[PDB]
């Protein structure tokens, strides 16, 4: 159906208004998960074909995210293409083995995504918070001029 | 004989509005030895996703820091690293994301 009338979130604002570990929001860091563990294996590459992956690292690591993570940015990307037909969700980070993230970030996890448009309009990318909070996720914050970070409670 | 495998690297952080500072890790061991001429650093704005827009300086072969310069304030760039010689060019290391810090 058509764009909707949102409200955006300011830079920096974060939805709910409490720190991202709390039980409120995604709650705690629960362990970095490397290539190589047994954990590794419970994250599965998003290929939905409506969501760009930067894919910087070429290695398809932004495709993995936690079931959870994945059925949000899904219902993400369908809101983002009916807020602006012919624009897309694109992800620059999801589950992350290149280590630039603070340490205990839900990217070790495979629990976050940090996302803009396809189009790199930052005007957008408040309403983009708003659609990714309407979307279900369950830590939403304008963290960066460059990207909103979302992230999801563990499964 | 090239170098196979890459440098690692382990931080990067904004020096000011224009230089960000990496460091990395290399251990010759993991070519077998094999010596290096030095390595190449790539680095292009995070909002391209052109391969093709990385730019690259390089610096000597004893060095495990560098400071790229003559960057945009605020903005976020893609970082990579390979070492090299004249057989060729190792595998790419780890991409860090890393921002300029804004204009003061
Ligand atoms: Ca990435
Ligand atoms: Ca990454
Ligand atoms: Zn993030």
């Amino acid at each position: 159906r058509p764009p909707r009338k949102l409200v955006p979130l300011a830079y920096k604002q974060f939805s709910p208004n409490v720190p991202e570990k709390t039980l409120g929001a995604s709650g705690r860091y629960e362990g970095k998960i490397a290539r190589s563990s047994e954990r590794f294996k419970e994250l599965t590459p998003n290929y939905n074909p409506d969501i760009i992956f930067k894919d910087e690292e070429n290695t398809g690591a932004d495709r993995l995210m936690t079931q959870r993570c994945k059925d949000r940015l899904n219902s993400l990307a369908i809101s983002v293409m009916n807020q602006w037909p012919g624009v897309k969700l694109r992800v620059t980070e999801g589950w992350d083995e290149d280590g630039h993230h603070s340490e205990e970030s839900l990217h070790y996890e495979g629990r976050a995504v940090d996302i803009t448009t396809s189009d790199r309009d930052r005007n957008k990318y408040g309403l983009l918070a708003r659609l990714a909070v309407e979307a279900g996720f369950d830590w939403v914050y304008y963290e960066s001029k460059a990207h909103v970070h979302c992230s999801v409670k563990s499964e | 004989e090239r170098p196979v495998a890459g440098p690692y690297i382990t931080f990067t952080d904004a020096v000011n509005e224009t230089t960000i500072m990496l460091k990395w890790m290399y251990i010759p061991a993991s070519n077998n030895n094999t010596p290096i001429h030095g390595f190449y650093i790539y680095y292009r704005p995070t909002d391209s996703d052109n391969d093709s827009d990385y730019k690259k300086d390089m610096v000597e072969g004893d060095k495990y820091w560098h400071s790229i310069s003559h960057l945009q304030p605020e903005t976020s760039y893609d970082i990579k690293m390979q070492c090299f010689n004249e057989g060729g060019e190792s595998e790419f290391s780890n991409v860090m994301i890393c921002e300029t810090k804004a204009r003061k």
